């Protein structure tokens, strides 16, 4: 009997609401420090074949939560009761022909940008009634597999959508005038898996390459690159052995909200690497810290100035622990440190939220595949 | 395995078009300006060559046997020639226009794009936006096929895309490129202007 | 008595646009690219100036008093300005666009031409061919008037000339130039693309 | 009693037919050497105000002759009887809103290009029936006054119309695609009055300028210019008082020889330049030919030049109405053919007497110097 590892966390803006993906389910927990975790409901997807749930996102007013269901190629929209015992109420399911892969909410806070597996991008008004048969053309498209979407805005309030793909492209298009490609960012030799947007047109991108890329996206200029090869080398294992030799990929790159820090993780390693963003010369990166964990990092998230991590603890022994870690910045020590109490209580809250459920607690081989970015 | 540049600026064109390399600077004197998408055995290119002596013309094909054939073909034309410039402005490479056009060509770089007898989709509402990108304002998309259905497909998407406008039959009758198209080894033709982009300042 | 060049190449532009004279070469770093035909008191120019800082903009008027007024006006703007470049890209001259455009501008030199509130003909089937000459392929003709009859006149000739095509209302709604036009001191608008010339090789 | 001076001559291809404009009339004469002139008819225009006739032109098959009537702003078409006693039969009159100023026949030999006083250019099918009220739009236009038209053809059989104007322009347009301006030739500082087209895209142009201009019209490049100021200076008189103002009136090419002739308005000579066979566009003086009166018109028939003179003020027997200049291979020079010219004067005098229209008071003579007005 093992509990399915957590696929992702999403923390509300104040910190009191945390959402977690496990298999085809979303668990909500309410939080009050120091370290009090209260179960706040379980939603399960009731539709080889793995019913993935992905891309948890809260609207700006946090009234609603959106996500993608693979079973259904759908955009789930939930109502969020900050007071209820069960916090999530599934109220809509927008279905698509190909399964969503990445999403972003528009500035209007009502339009959702869906990027699908096949390279098309759609927009959806979440207020509208789900059409039984889907009938609208892509807003733009690539002929390669889409990897990430971000709505973004220049100083003048002009909107752009940034899409990245399996064929090393980072495309910047006008929005809503999506028939107009603004430019591409050129530099990646390998698929790009992840982008995050910074201050003053700073963009950070990563994936199959050996380096993290920094751009000014207005300029389109590649400001610099950070080589992380001599850091993850020791962390590489025989899961980085590539079919009929060393192959590794950044899985996610993410930014602290106020501090000049960026974190990322390489798929199937047991660390996250933290770089500092130069305040002197925009785009310049330097190593700040590496944090190691008892298991492989499976997801990386940020809440304000703290990072959360989720781990593959499929193979623990006795009492299953270490499902997630909360890393906080210590101004005194000038360093990032795990918050063991809050993490440990979370493990406790997870164990008791989930037991009974034969779906979530199950055989080790009945656990959804957890390492899916190498397949690019 | 396809070879393509990291960016248009990293592309070395002096190997395909050696005659337009400045020996002093080590610089290109000219840039590729016409593109034959799915050039096949290179016929249209051969006919365009002397009609546009000031222009560099590039053919792209995904089939490797066909590209090797065309490389040898134009190499021959080049040596089988009297002048010091015969067929020097024409060449091919194996590549995927559906994917890597922006790796080869800067924004608004091309003046003309040809899709002649495309295989029964390199024409898509979605792909058109990328073509619009590398085709200058005022540039043109030339289209000829013997398949009525294919012709109507191409026409619908070109005409529905905000950045393309059909040119009139009167325009076609006066245009040399249309003649050369109609005479390259039951022919439906359509041509489109790359409209200026609405200014979003 | 009008002053105009013997040819576009004899035209000294460094007096109207002194800020774009290279002090080393004694050369122009930029060329006039936008034209306001019948600029009147220069309002449209003033609004275009900061919207197109990379572009040289020229107004033409036939009335002497009006041109002197505008010269003084922009000279003032230039000195009443903080930056070293404020309104440096804008100017006027007294001249007859119906006659001497080709003396000032090379073939395909301009990107934009404005005819805003023309006096109830600078638009003629016959004059359009000369405008087509100085306006690049992909360039645009912008048109605004409060006179319905005048608007329909302009529209009929632009649309009938083989080298011009009307742009859609959707295009206009996204275009900054149209906004600036509609907001310059009951407004009918029409815009046209300068179609590529059919190749007569 | 003075006979109205001749305004222009036009010689048929073989040389046996000569046409002359006098006032509002065309006289035809038949010719057989050595020096036999036979009167072959008089047509008169039966429509301050001067009923000019201008721009005599023969179709290629010489079946018809066309011309312009000012009285009528019309394109006259005549039938030409090479055998009849009266050679010309007016059969059509195509009227226009503004008066024609220059014309050229198209390659088809049926379409006439009319360039008018106001800057518009029309085409007319001479086979068609004259529309009582004229109803067709210009094929192209300038906003200045049009000075000359030439239909012209590149090696590939592509047609171009070249138009020149009072504002120094030489425009080259596609034909029939006249909505497409090919290019302009830039260089003239003053109005252009005359163009003539040569071999291998050579073009020659002149007018108010101090120089003759040479161009490659495909290239658009100005090959060179020939300054003729230090030649006509001695010939200038007080009709060039405006302070020195003079203008080339017509420039024309020999048909087979490398020679070009022109004349400056109100001078008594024609200047003949040679066209370089070594370097295209290069000109050099060959000869100046002086006459007893001002040259009023200049024409070419194969390798001979004809000239027409203002002999308003002769005394006694009115002579020297025209001169035929022929090239003498032996002497390597151009020489007047006095016999043929003198007999022509004779044939003119006897063709015209009786007519109170053509023989009249000296002040009742149409103005003869009309290119300075530009």
């Amino acid at each position: 009997s093992v509990i399915h590892p957590l696929q992702n966390l999403l923390t509300s803006r104040d910190g009191s609401l945390v959402f977690a993906i496990i298999k085809n389910c979303i668990l909500s927990f309410k939080y009050q420090s120091p370290n009090h975790w209260e179960f706040a409901g379980k939603w399960s997807d009731d539709f080889p074949i793995y019913s993935y749930i992905r891309n948890l996102r809260l609207t700006s007013d946090e009234s609603r939560l959106i996500a993608c269901a693979d079973s259904d190629k759908s955009l789930l929209v939930f109502d969020v009761d900050k007071t209820s015992k069960n916090v999530l109420k599934l109220r809509k399911r927008f279905c698509f022909s190909k399964r969503p892969n990445a999403i972003s909410i528009a500035e209007d806070d009502t339009t959702v940008i869906i990027a699908d597996k096949f390279g098309d991008v759609y927009s959806i008004d979440i207020n509208s009634i789900p059409e039984e048969k889907f009938t609208q053309e892509p807003i733009l498209g690539h002929v390669s597999m889409l990897t990430d979407v971000h709505l973004i805005k220049d100083s003048d309030g002009h909107q752009f959508i940034i899409t990245s793909d399996r064929d090393e492209h980072i495309k910047i298009s006008h929005y809503p005038q999506c028939f107009i490609v603004d430019k591409w960012l050129f530099g990646h030799k390998h698929f790009v898996s992840s982008i995050c947007c910074g201050k003053d047109y700073l963009l950070l991108s990563a994936g199959g390459d050996d380096k993290i890329f920094a751009w000014d996206w207005k300029t389109g200029k590649n400001l610099s690159t950070f080589d992380y090869n001599s850091l993850i080398k020791p962390y590489l294992n025989d899961q980085h052995l590539a079919p009929p030799i060393i192959e590794f990929a950044v899985s996610k790159i993410i930014k602290s909200k106020n501090l000049p820090f960026v974190a990322f993780f390489v798929e199937a390693t047991k660390c996250i690497i933290i770089l500092e963003m130069s305040e002197k010369q925009k785009g310049d990166l330097a190593l700040k810290q590496i944090i190691t964990f008892p298991y492989n990092v499976i997801s990386l998230s940020a809440h304000n100035d703290e990072f959360q991590v989720t781990l593959d603890n499929k193979e623990s022994s006795g009492v299953q622990k270490n499902f997630a870690k909360f890393i906080e910045y210590n101004l005194n020590e000038n360093s990032f440190v795990v918050n063991n109490e809050k993490s440990n209580e979370f493990d406790s809250a997870i164990i008791q939220s989930v037991q009974g459920d034969s779906n979530l607690v199950t055989k080790k081989e009945e656990i959804y595949p957890l390492y899916n970015v190498s397949s690019l | 395995q396809l070879e393509y540049p990291v960016s248009p600026q990293d592309m070395d064109w002096s190997k395909l078009y050696p005659y337009y390399k400045n020996a002093e600077n080590g610089q290109m004197t000219k840039k590729v300006t016409i593109a034959d998408i799915g050039c096949g055995f290179g016929g249209l290119m051969i006919d365009l060559s002397p009609a546009f002596p000031e222009d560099l013309i590039l053919g792209m094909e995904i089939r490797v046997q066909v590209t090797n054939y065309v490389e040898d073909r134009i190499i021959a034309l080049r040596n089988n020639t009297a002048s010091k410039h015969g067929f020097q402005n024409i060449n091919v490479l194996r590549g995927n226009a559906m994917k890597f056009l922006p790796n080869f060509f800067e924004k608004g770089q091309l003046s003309k794009m040809f899709f002649c007898f495309p295989d029964p989709r390199i024409i898509t509402n979605t792909l058109l936006s990328e073509y619009a990108y590398v085709l200058k304002e005022g540039g043109v998309v030339y289209t000829i096929t013997d398949v009525k259905d294919l012709h109507e497909w191409m026409v619908k998407h070109l005409e529905e895309h905000p950045l393309f406008e059909r040119l009139s039959k009167e325009w076609e009758e006066n245009d040399e490129c249309v003649k050369i198209m109609r005479n390259a080894t039951d022919k439906f033709v359509a041509c489109f202007t790359r409209l200026p982009t609405p200014a979003i300042l």
